[PDB]
């Protein structure tokens, strides 16, 4: 509902889920995304620590 | 061998036709070869649509 200050920026840690973004498809639309150690298309394939 | 492909898509999906990009447009609508030899052109249309 409310985010946080760029000054007082936020951070909750995530853990113990699974990552399925195509949830996404129908709610939220992103003028920017973008990824640096890794490509867009082999997210689905991996896990992250 | 010159084809010309066009449609119609939102204003921030624009960013998603490139050769390895993820997400709505790119995975089940409209997907292009990693080589890819060819150029890309978007332009608004908000009088006419
Ligand atoms: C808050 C949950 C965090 C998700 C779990 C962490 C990493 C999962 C891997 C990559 C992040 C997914 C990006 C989702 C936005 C892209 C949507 C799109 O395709 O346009």
């Amino acid at each position: 509902t409310r985010f946080a200050s760029v000054y007082a920026w936020n951070r909750k840690r995530i853990s113990n889920c699974v990552a399925d973004y195509s949830v996404l498809y129908n709610s939220a639309s992103f003028s920017t995304f973008k990824c640096y150690g890794v490509s867009p298309t082999k997210l689905n394939d991996l896990c992250f620590t | 061998n010159v084809y010309a492909d066009s449609f119609v898509i939102r204003g921030d999906e624009v960013r998603q036709i490139a050769p390895g990009q993820t997400g709505k447009i790119a995975d089940y609508n409209y997907k292009l070869p990693d080589d890819f030899t060819g150029c890309v052109i978007a332009w608004n249309s908000n009088n006419l649509d």
